[PDB]
């Protein structure tokens, strides 16, 4: 996550003054610290990981769809603070995989 | 009255003279202190009056009736050039060497959305809560630019994080906030700007920033009429037209009229051919003007975007739902809705893909972790790879 | 803004004057349009002649 | 002074015998870099006319 | 001679007010003014030709272009091509005070001077005109 | 730095008469011009025909 | 430091339109007479045209400026800001109509 | 001493006071040549130095200014 | 075989013909209008769109591509823009030219002062060489000094 | 290589030694031509392969030329005098 | 003069033979649906449109 994140524009917004390998620092304590948020924070580029061998052979729907099945299970087994989630917008990411909430 | 004022012939006429540049207020003031010592005197400065404007640099006018009375004012002055660079003002000009000017904004008025020239807060969007009399400043409404212990990006003002990072704020109402010597009022700034730092014209305004302004109402984008005036003027400036367009006519004798424009002259000027089935009205052509045209869109055209988020996208138009537009892209290889207004017949897309991404043509990139590929074709934002 | 008619004329006669010397700078019976230094224009009328023009 | 100063160093200098300003259409080449080829080239340039 | 011409442009004065009658009654039957634009360049022609001046005038084919430039009931201008050349011939031509006394124009003047859907250029040729006729009046 | 020599400059002298014949395409077939110089400072000041 | 009278247009020193008033509005304003929030509200420090008369009464621009019944002196073309309301109020009970000098009323 | 003599007057009215200001130009004063450097401080300059340290072997001018203020009251 | 390949045939250069630009030609070759001064933007490198070192007219810098044909310094030609004129002003070149085309024709009704009725313009007619023919056109119509509202039957003329 | 050189390489006959002395030995450039207008407007992207003149709103009648840098150049400036130097492939009679 | 006001009222009008005119033009020249404010593909980006608040007011799972 550390690779991708180092090129996002919201890490670029977030440190303006900072070169690239200290957002790669950033990006890999940020996973140290939680690597579910920092799975989350991909967004759309989640996709795009390695996550099994022959990934490619499934429909796109049919990944997206078994990648939101699956961290709907592991957030709500987490669970989520909601006033940590209304107050700092990086803990909210999980709230819409919340179970009975969406997007 | 004012009408009846207007200048005749009988009346003094008005010379001008070449001056040096920032000197013109300093010929007045010596022209008219000779006028006050010379009065009483057996040789008065037979003029009547003498001014200058600051949009006509570089001249002064004097009404008088001779040019020997104007010889004599000039007399005594370095100011004036070694050559007599006078010249006889016409009647007519009278009235408008004295019209008065900014007269489009009678005043700034509270509540406006304005862009700010200069300062921290360069080019951010900043509404008129405050209009002072004196017209030189006023109290404005911003989005705050703070780091909290090279500018941070505009964000709304975070009481928690500015306490956390600064516990020194202060304290004076109720939803009003100073910290760091700054007003805050529920999470936007209030600060006075001067005059000279504010853009009251051809503004530009972004969803973000209507929706960060009136997200504070409780009611999202309520206020809607200085919006709508701002769409107004983009529509109607970013249309530009070309030779071959179909164009349909809005207002005049000849609304709701089809024709092809053949020659563009200016930017205000359009001739333009009918079409209509009769034969002697398809060999005219009339020059109309460009505020009561709008462009004539075909299914099944070839159309550039001009300005948008789908900007440079070309496609094949399918449907045509009046005002909006939906066409089949080239790039993306789907239909995207984009107004009217943001799109030019280029029967092809010739898109240049240099200065975007981070990758040239035919660079091997990495996918992923077990995952190479050859970018194949570049996009504005997309790649295709082959793995 | 506002057309004072002589203004007009002299501001657009110093247009005509500039469009003229960026192609020719050597025209007879009027004066030079000159660098900061002194030194006359170089317009696009004098790349194409003499000995050191474009094309000899 | 400076006037007088660069007036003088920029003719001798340069060798053209007026203003910097009025370098255009001026005298040129009355002053020269002295030819110190060998000692009656010096000589010859001195006795110049 | 100066008879033949007054003929002739009595006649194009009722061909002109033929033409505005049916381009006015196809408006109000949803069909755009197309008359206008035919008779244009005749119109034009003889507007432009210099010694007629004097029959136009004696004539008053000054009430017409008025009428030409008279706004529709339905609150639409006229083409810009028949303004234009209608201004032209204005300033092509020494209309005095008793002409626009005979004719009228200082309405319509008036009202294209204070319009906004009139072309700026327009405007200030109207207000250099209104300006040139009331010149004679105070002096 | 660098040595500079001044070079003598050739000029006609003032104060003289001379009478010189005009070439055949012209009216005048004869002139007698005279440059003036004060002798104070001898710097030219007008010149007659 | 030079301000515009709102009312009459003369320009002059504020200072000495606090210590002697405008010597044309006197009569209906009481500059002099009148605390610095008054000169303020009708005398003007931003202005543009500057205007100077020798003669009043025969110069068609003091008339076609309205300035051709008052003291000879500096004059401002345009005038930023407005009399208040409470100001005109009283200049219409003393019957003086006021035409604002501002360019935004013609 | 061409031009000896500047002059400027003013007829100042602000009880006439006609007030004619003039400098005149005296002796001219030459020295031999002399070298500044950046600390501050003069020496005697000779020509070798000036060619070695690319130098122009000058001398400073002096002209002696005197200046009268007439005034005549009529 | 110095050049980078091409799919474009090659050939050679068998006919030059020469004319004027046309406002439409002039719009239609740009690449972008130019508007503003100042060459450069802040005085912190990379040039201001629309300024006269636009980035879209060609790069001239090793480092940097042009952002219209998307070749280097070594390929790219060079490309032209437009600048929208407030006023119309004369061609220096052109002047006496146009003097000469006023005198030939007519400055209310746009037309030759003389037709085809006279014999000697028929003859100014038919030499081809439009050099030439201008001259013999010129040399007849510069003496008319009057347009003719009927035939010297209407012309057009506007008298 | 100056102009009388040129006219005795011209008396000598010898035309290609002359073309590979102005050329290869000097400024020699490519440049692409439509085949419509005659004019140095395509926009040529080689390596995506795509030629196009806007104005004559053309991709398919395109060429290209060797011509002298200098050529181009001059060209070019006749162009901003408004000059239009159209090159043609092809005789017309 | 009066005389000369009444003739330059007569020859140029005070305006009410197209006052109403006028007023029809400013009428017309003066005039909100957000599927006019923004582009549809900036709507839906946003959240904006109605079948997003369908989807928020509807009592189920989204
Ligand atoms: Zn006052
Ligand atoms: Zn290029
Ligand atoms: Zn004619
Ligand atoms: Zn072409």
């Amino acid at each position: 996550t550390a690779r991708l994140y180092q090129h996002s524009s919201k890490s670029s917004a977030e440190y303006p003054n900072r070169p690239q390998l200290a957002k790669y620092c950033i990006g890999l304590a940020k996973y140290i610290q939680s690597p579910l948020l920092e799975y989350l924070a991909l967004d759309e580029s989640m996709y795009s990981l390695h996550i099994h061998k022959h990934q490619n052979l499934l429909p796109r729907e049919k990944l997206i769809d078994a990648v939101q099945t699956s961290i709907v299970d592991i957030v709500n087994l987490v669970g989520v603070d909601i006033n940590e989630a209304v107050r700092a917008p990086y803990h909210a990411l999980a709230l819409p995989y919340v179970c009975g909430l969406g997007p | 009255p004012q009408r009846l004022l207007i200048p005749t012939v009988d009346d003094p006429g008005i010379w001008g003279v070449k001056v040096r540049l920032g000197k013109e207020k300093d010929v007045v003031r010596q022209i008219l202190k000779k006028k006050l010592a010379r009065e009483g005197t057996k040789n008065p400065l037979e003029i009547y009056s003498a001014f200058q404007r600051d949009s006509f640099k570089g001249h002064v006018y004097i009404e008088a009736r001779k040019a020997e009375a104007i010889n004599d004012a000039l007399k005594g002055n370095v100011n004036v050039f070694s050559n007599n660079s006078k010249f006889l003002v016409g009647i007519v000009e009278y009235k408008d060497l004295l019209r008065p000017v900014k007269s489009s904004d009678v005043k700034l008025t509270r509540g406006s959305y304005v862009r700010v020239k200069n300062g921290k807060f360069k080019g951010d969007l900043a509404q008129v809560d405050e209009v002072l009399e004196n017209g030189l400043e006023a109290r404005l409404k911003l989005v705050p630019r703070l780091d909290y212990g090279f500018r941070p990006a505009q964000r709304l003002f975070s009481e928690a994080e500015a306490r956390v990072h600064e516990p020194t704020i202060r304290r004076d109402r109720d939803g009003f906030v100073t910290y760091g010597g700054e007003e805050y009022y529920e999470g936007f700034l209030y600060k006075t700007f001067r005059l000279q730092n504010l853009i009251v014209n051809s503004i530009n305004p972004t969803l973000n920033e209507l929706s960060l302004f009136q997200s504070n109402e409780e009611s999202t984008t309520i206020d809607l009429s200085t919006i709508a005036d701002s769409l107004k003027e983009t529509a109607k400036n970013l249309v530009s037209f070309q030779p071959g367009d179909n164009v349909e006519i809005i207002n005049g004798e000849l609304n709701h009229l089809t024709g092809t424009v053949s020659s563009v002259n200016q930017s205000t000027i359009v001739s333009v051919r009918l079409h209509s089935d009769d034969d002697t009205i398809n060999s005219e052509t009339v020059e109309i003007p460009t505020s009561d045209l709008r462009k004539i869109f075909n299914v099944g055209d070839h159309v550039r975007v001009i300005h948008g988020k789908h900007t440079d996208d070309t496609g094949l138009i399918v449907e045509v739902n009046g005002d909006k537009v939906e066409f089949i892209s080239n790039q993306t290889k789907r239909t995207v809705i984009v107004f009217s207004n943001y799109l030019i017949k280029s029967t092809d897309s010739t898109v240049s893909i240099n200065e975007s991404g981070r990758f040239e043509l035919h660079d091997l990139v990495q996918v992923n972790s077990d995952l190479v590929g050859i970018v194949i074709r570049a996009q504005k934002d997309s790649f295709d790879v082959l793995c | 803004d506002g057309s004072p008619q002589h203004i007009i004329n002299e501001v657009e006669q110093l247009l005509q004057f500039h469009v003229a010397t960026y192609m020719d700078n050597d025209i007879a019976g009027q004066p030079q349009a000159l660098q900061k230094s002194g030194r006359p224009v170089k317009a696009i009328r004098a790349r194409l002649k003499g000995k050191e023009g474009r094309l000899r | 002074s400076t006037t007088i100063t660069s007036g003088l160093k920029y003719s001798l200098a340069t060798g053209n015998w007026g203003e910097q300003k009025k370098a255009m259409s001026s005298r040129a080449g009355v002053s020269q870099v002295l030819n110190r080829y060998t000692y009656s080239s010096t000589l010859s340039h001195l006795r110049r006319t | 001679l100066e008879q033949m011409q007054d003929e002739l442009i009595q006649q194009l004065k009722l061909q002109m007010e033929e033409s505005a009658i049916r381009d006015a009654n196809n408006i109000e039957q949803g069909k755009p003014a197309i008359f206008k634009l035919k008779l244009l360049p005749k119109v034009k022609d003889i507007l432009l030709r210099a010694n007629l001046a004097d029959s136009i005038l004696d004539n008053n084919l000054l009430a017409s272009v008025r009428l030409w430039l008279e706004p529709l009931p339905d609150a639409s201008l006229p083409a810009y091509q028949i303004q234009k050349v209608l201004f032209d011939a204005i300033k092509s031509l020494p209309i005095k005070t008793s002409h626009l006394r005979e004719s009228g124009l200082g309405k319509v003047m008036v009202f294209y001077q204070k319009s906004k859907r009139v072309e700026p250029n327009l405007k200030r040729t109207a207000e250099k005109l209104i300006s040139d006729w009331t010149r004679p009046i105070m002096g | 730095g660098s040595e500079k020599v001044l070079i003598a400059q050739e000029r006609s002298a003032a104060n003289i008469v001379q009478v010189f014949k005009k070439a055949a395409p012209s009216p005048i077939s004869h002139v007698a011009e005279i440059r003036s110089a004060l002798e104070k400072g001898s710097r030219l000041i007008s010149t007659m025909q | 430091r030079e301000r515009a009278c709102m009312l009459c247009g003369i320009v002059l020193p504020g200072r000495v339109f606090m210590q002697n008033g405008c010597p044309n509005c006197d009569s209906v304003l009481n500059l002099r007479d009148s605390d610095q929030a008054t000169v303020n509200e009708c005398t003007s420090s931003s202005f543009e045209g500057l205007v100077a008369v020798g003669d009043n009464e025969h110069s068609w621009v003091a008339k076609w400026l309205r300035v051709d019944r008052f003291q000879p002196g500096l004059y401002a073309v345009r005038v930023d800001g407005r009399l208040p309301s409470d100001i005109v109020a009283a200049l219409e009970q003393y019957g003086v109509y006021y035409r604002p000098r501002d360019g935004s009323v013609i | 001493w061409e031009e000896p003599r500047l002059i400027l007057d003013q007829p100042a009215q602000h009880d006439n006071i006609n007030k004619r200001y003039e400098i005149r130009f005296g002796k001219i004063y030459l020295s031999r040549p002399t070298m500044t450097e950046a600390d501050g401080t003069t020496h005697a300059m000779f020509p070798q130095e000036a060619r070695l340290r690319n130098l122009t072997y000058s001398s400073p001018v002096y002209l002696d200014m005197e200046k009268s203020m007439f005034t005549s009251i009529d | 075989s110095q050049f980078p390949y091409s799919s474009a045939p090659l050939r050679s250069v068998k006919e030059v013909q020469f004319g004027l630009l046309s406002p439409e030609e002039i719009r239609a070759i740009s690449v972008v209008k130019i508007e503003y001064p100042e060459i450069m933007d802040e005085s912190r490198q990379r040039p201001r769109e629309g300024g006269l070192n636009d980035p879209k007219l060609g790069s001239i810098d090793r480092n940097f591509k042009c952002q219209t044909c998307g070749e280097g310094m070594a390929e790219c030609p060079g490309h032209f823009g437009h600048m929208e004129l407030a006023k119309p002003v004369f061609h220096i070149g052109f002047i006496p030219k146009i003097k000469k085309v006023c005198e030939c024709i007519c400055m209310n009704c746009g037309k030759l002062l003389l037709d085809e009725t006279n014999p000697t313009m028929a003859q100014a007619i038919r030499i081809r060489d439009p050099k030439k023919r201008f001259n013999a056109v010129w040399q007849l119509c510069k003496t008319k000094m009057v347009c003719e509202a009927d035939a010297p039957v209407s012309r057009g003329g506007c008298g | 290589f100056g102009e009388m050189e040129r006219d005795c390489m011209i008396a000598h006959g010898a035309a290609g030694f002359l073309k590979e002395r102005l050329m290869e030995a000097s400024d020699a450039f490519r440049v692409h031509v439509c085949g419509i207008c005659g004019l140095m407007s395509v926009i040529a992207n080689l390596k995506k392969n795509q030629f196009e003149c806007r104005s004559c709103k053309n991709k398919t009648n395109i060429y290209q030329l060797h011509i002298p840098y200098a050529a181009k150049l001059l060209f070019q400036e006749l162009m901003a005098m408004n000059i239009a130097p159209r090159l043609y492939t092809e005789r017309s009679g | 003069q009066g005389e000369q006001y009444q003739e330059i009222i007569e020859i140029f009008g005070d305006g009410t033979d197209y006052q109403w005119t006028l007023d029809a033009e400013e009428e017309m020249e003066q005039p909100t649906s957000l599927a006019d404010v923004f582009e549809p593909s900036e709507l839906k980006e946003k959240m904006l449109t109605d079948e997003d608040n369908v989807i928020r007011v509807t009592d189920l799972p989204e």
